[PDB]
């Protein structure tokens, strides 16, 4: 949202479920966004750097989230099996 | 993950034949299990008996997910068990939640024994019905430990044993652990024994 | 579930599922080359009989129709084609 | 969902994608025509033909095996019967009804039950109307039916 | 003989094509016997992404039955006696346009005479020893449009390697983007 | 029956896509629907959607994004006219920017902001946002 001239003008831009590309709607509470992690090469958690991710309130109501994220960190680059595109 | 020997040895036809984990039960064989070898012309389900080493020992990797083992534990509420899931709890990480599970303990923030875990487990899924729901809510993986019985909705992996009596509730868990250890933890690696009984393993008293 | 390929699902799902949904539809009968015993003849017939079929002629009797699936009797081969 | 109860069945067959061939089957086209032509006089009915056709030999349908549909052949061979075969099975069940109303006038279910059927029939009789394959006219007559085929 | 087996008049690549069919009734007897009255139009060559020609035959029609009765030898010996080279079997179909409004009736169109049915027999005739099982059709963002082609386990040895091939063939006939598959 | 097929596939859709279905499967495949997929697609609302055949009318699978807010079929089909359009935005679009109404011509299974460009018009299906 723009004016003629480059000016954003709004209040701010809305933050979008993470897989589910709905919205975010201010005052949520359900609401999480995750801060998972990452290790270094080593059994050590690595510091000031981590995935991100964002549920709604929407689908925790639903069983949905634990094999959402299962989708997703084996669908980033973290995580092998479990999870299958093919049930 | 394909290795080596974590494969059965010397001895995995000679020591299940006299505590019985092969067999299942009378008139019934629950849609919701691969988890019955046939099913005889005489009583009774000869649970396949090869896939257990397949979704008792997913099972083990899946926490390998703990950074902490007393989160591992070992879910009851029978007589026969609270003397080996108290102790699963024992010998490595977990709280025993056997005798009292303590209701929420995972729904909700107002209680007591305080859950907020992320692959808990679960000896009667007829005794523990909230692994199956206390993880429908919110965000908790559960783990049935699914004989010919458990509703498998939710508890999204299978654990089958026998429970009719006797030994193998308990004396199962066990497995999931030895072989949840041989990846991580402080043990040794084709085998130089392993120093108790599955004969302090069994009862208390009566 | 959020998602899956409904394009091709597992082989499973298919296998129980009713004939008409594994998506593209199919049939679950299928035929069954009978050698009665005494000749080497070799009649094709159908699983769901509805007739039983003579064998060739020997006049012999062979399958009785059911609810779905032939009873076959006792000689017969019945190699599945 | 059948036209005239509550009830919403499904069963019909789930004709096999391959058009072509079975392959496994090998023996001729021209075979099942012959086959087919064989039966008729004897005392047939398309619909039977291919039970009696599958049951037996090699086939699977007429239909992959030649490039026509049983009926279209014994239209060809003159063998169409003077009616389109279902409807022949429809009148019959009139007579075979009515007569039955006649032994108990003081029988309902069976009645309506016959209307319904009069209807089945007047409806796909309009059908074997617009399309050529009823002389123009027709109209079914209750009462015309005895020596029209005993 | 042979110019005769030519079915035209021209003449330059058919002439070699007419010389090897006469050399197989004349080198094999089986082989006379189902070939001597077996006529046919022309050819075309066909470019391949890897080098690789391809030999594209065009049928009269009739005998595609004939053509398909000895394919799956006759390409075999073909394949060798012509180097490289991708001997296929295809028919020359009477397509049409569509009548459009001050078009005219002609009578008519007889359906299996409209661009889809013939693309579906130049199908059937592309591969053809193994029988299609399952079509499938991609629609991408650019309408793409992609034909997956689904195929039976068995027998695609015949030929499977050709393939690269075939997606191309079926290409300069029509202008289309055309892949398969094996199932499991 | 099945009486309109439109229909029927698109309602589905709004309820698949309602739940966070990330997709869908629809029966009755037409032209008609391909056609309508192709206009939603190139404006950004689906993808990919992977026809599938069966002789038959025939299956088609509709891979998803989550944008899919709202895309009923309309439905007489109504006549039109140009300048009428203008009428239809304010009564079903949120905006007017956005977010398309769609219509059936010659040319043409196409919306209207391209039928300016084109200035044609006749019967209007369905219309997205």
């Amino acid at each position: 949202m723009e004016n003629d001239k480059g000016q954003l003008v709004e209040l701010y831009v809305p933050r979008k479920c993470s897989a589910t590309n709905r919205i975010i709607k201010a005052d949520d509470h359900a609401s999480v966004q995750i801060n998972v992690a990452k290790v270094d090469e080593e059994g050590r958690a690595i510091p000031g750097e981590y995935v991100t991710y964002a549920l709604s309130g929407y689908v925790r109501s639903r069983g949905e989230s634990d094999d959402s994220l299962n989708r997703l960190a084996q669908n980033d680059g973290l995580l092998k099996n479990v999870w299958s595109y093919s049930r | 993950s394909l290795p080596a020997t974590f494969d059965l040895t010397p001895e995995d036809a000679q020591l299940l034949l006299a505590a019985n984990t092969h067999l299942g039960a009378r008139n019934v064989q629950v849609h919701q299990e691969p988890y019955v070898f046939n099913a005889r012309p005489d009583g009774v389900h000869v649970i396949n008996v090869g896939k257990t080493w397949e979704k008792l020992v997913l099972a083990a990797r899946i926490i390998a997910a703990i950074p902490n083992p007393e989160d591992v534990v070992a879910i009851s509420s029978r007589t026969f068990g609270q003397r080996a899931v108290l102790k699963f709890a024992a010998h490595t990480g977990a709280t025993p939640i056997a005798g009292r599970f303590t209701p929420g303990s995972f729904t909700n923030y107002i209680t007591r024994s305080f859950k907020e875990p992320r692959l808990v487990i679960v000896t009667d899924p007829r005794s523990d019905a909230q692994a199956i729901k206390e993880a429908s809510y919110v965000n908790i993986p559960v783990i049935a430990l699914t004989d010919l019985d458990s509703p498998s909705e939710f508890v999204d992996v299978a654990i089958p044993c026998n429970n009719r009596g006797k030994h193998s509730i308990g004396l199962i868990w066990y497995l999931l652990a030895r072989e949840v250890l041989r990846l991580r933890g402080a043990l040794v690696d084709r085998t130089q024994p392993w120093s108790i009984m599955p004969d302090l393993y069994f009862y208390r008293d009566p | 579930v959020l998602v899956q390929d409904l394009l091709h699902p597992t082989a499973a799902s298919e296998a129980r599922k009713h004939k008409l949904k594994t998506l593209v539809q199919g049939p679950r009968s299928y035929f069954l080359d009978v050698k009665c015993p005494g000749c080497l003849n070799i009649t094709t017939v159908f699983s769901h009989a509805q007739t039983a079929v003579t064998c060739e002629s020997c006049s012999t009797i062979l399958c009785t129709p059911t609810g779905g699936k032939a009873k076959l009797s006792e000689g017969t081969s019945f190699r599945r084609k | 969902g059948r036209m005239h109860s509550a009830g919403k069945g499904i069963s019909s067959s789930a004709i096999p994608y391959s058009r072509n061939a079975p392959a496994w089957f090998k023996l001729s086209s021209e075979s099942v025509i012959e086959q087919i032509v064989k039966y008729a006089r004897k005392g047939l009915t398309p619909s039977q033909i291919g039970v009696l056709l599958r049951d037996a030999h090699g086939v699977t349908q007429a239909r992959v095996i030649t490039g026509n549909k049983i009926m279209r052949i014994l239209k060809s061979n003159g063998l169409a019967p003077e009616i389109p075969e279902d409807l022949y099975y429809l009148i019959k069940k009139a007579v075979s009804v009515r007569k039955h109303l006649e032994r108990n006038r003081k029988d309902k279910d069976a009645k309506f039950r016959l209307i319904l059927i009069e209807s089945r029939i007047h409806r796909l009789a309009r059908y074997y109307r617009t399309v050529a394959v009823l002389p123009p006219n027709w109209k079914y007559e209750s009462a015309t039916a005895s020596a029209l085929v005993n | 003989p042979q110019a005769k087996i030519l079915s035209q008049a021209p003449t330059e690549l058919e002439l070699q094509v007419a010389q090897a069919f006469v050399e197989l009734e004349n080198s094999s007897p089986e082989l006379k016997a189902e070939l001597r009255p077996l006529q046919f139009k022309s050819i075309r060559e066909i470019d391949v992404a890897g080098g690789k020609k391809a030999l594209a035959i065009f049928v009269p029609v009739p005998s595609l039955a004939g053509f398909h009765k000895v394919q799956t030898k006759l390409t075999r010996e073909l394949e060798k006696k012509f180097q490289d080279r991708h001997v296929i079997f295809l028919a020359e179909r009477r397509i049409l346009p569509k009548p459009s409004r001050t078009s005219r009736q002609v009578q008519k169109r007889p359906r299996s005479r409209t661009l889809t049915a013939v693309h579906d027999k130049i199908l059937e005739d592309l591969v053809f020893p193994t029988e299609i099982v399952g079509k499938r059709v991609r629609y991408l963002v650019g309408g793409n449009k992609i034909q997956k082609v689904l195929l039976d386990s068995k027998d695609v040895q015949q030929i499977d390697y050709k393939l690269e091939s075939f997606q191309a063939v079926y290409n300069k006939l029509t202008g289309k983007q055309i892949v398969f598959e094996i199932p499991s | 029956t099945r009486s309109s097929v439109l229909a029927d596939a698109l309602n589905a859709i709004n309820n698949a896509e309602k739940t966070g279905k990330r997709q869908v499967l629809i029966r009755p495949s037409s032209k008609v629907i391909i056609k309508f997929l192709q206009v939603m697609q190139k404006h950004g609302y689906i993808g990919e959607f992977e026809y599938i055949d069966d002789h038959r009318s025939g299956k088609i699978v509709v891979q998803l994004n989550g944008r899919l807010n709202k895309c009923g079929v309309i439905s007489p089909r109504f006549n039109v006219k140009i300048g009428d359009i203008e009428k239809w935005t304010a009564n079903l679009l949120p905006a007017r920017q956005f977010g398309y109404v769609i219509l059936t011509t010659s040319a043409g299974i196409m919306d209207h902001e391209e039928a300016r460009r084109k200035h044609v018009s006749g019967k209007i299906l369905g219309f997205v946002y």
